[PDB]
């Protein structure tokens, strides 16, 4: 929420990415990147893919 | 501390592409450039992105 310090969302083991809800299920183009605002109970800022 | 700078002055209009004023005071970045010259408030609607 500070805008600028970015976290990479590391994936655990038996899980999926918590990317997987914004990533369609075939990526359309190579390259292609999706974003999703995250609400102020998600911690704020936005998630990223 | 550019809250500081900004409080030397005062502030008729505040603007940003690709980011917000509140956003551009928090974030950290890897390099700044500040920009100034005299330029009148009635050429605003010149002074645009």
């Amino acid at each position: 929420s500070d805008d600028r310090t970015e976290v990479p969302q590391l994936v655990n083991a038996n899980q999926y990415s918590p990317c997987v809800s914004i990533v369609p299920s075939t990526v359309w183009e190579d390259g292609d990147y999706y974003r999703k605002q995250l609400s102020p109970l998600e911690g704020g800022g936005w998630l990223v893919a | 501390n550019l809250t500081k700078l900004l409080s030397l002055f005062s502030v008729n209009d505040f603007t940003c592409s690709q980011i917000s004023p509140a956003a551009i005071a928090s974030n950290c970045y890897s390099s700044l450039i500040l920009d100034y010259f005299s330029y009148p408030l009635s050429m605003k609607s010149d002074l645009s992105v």
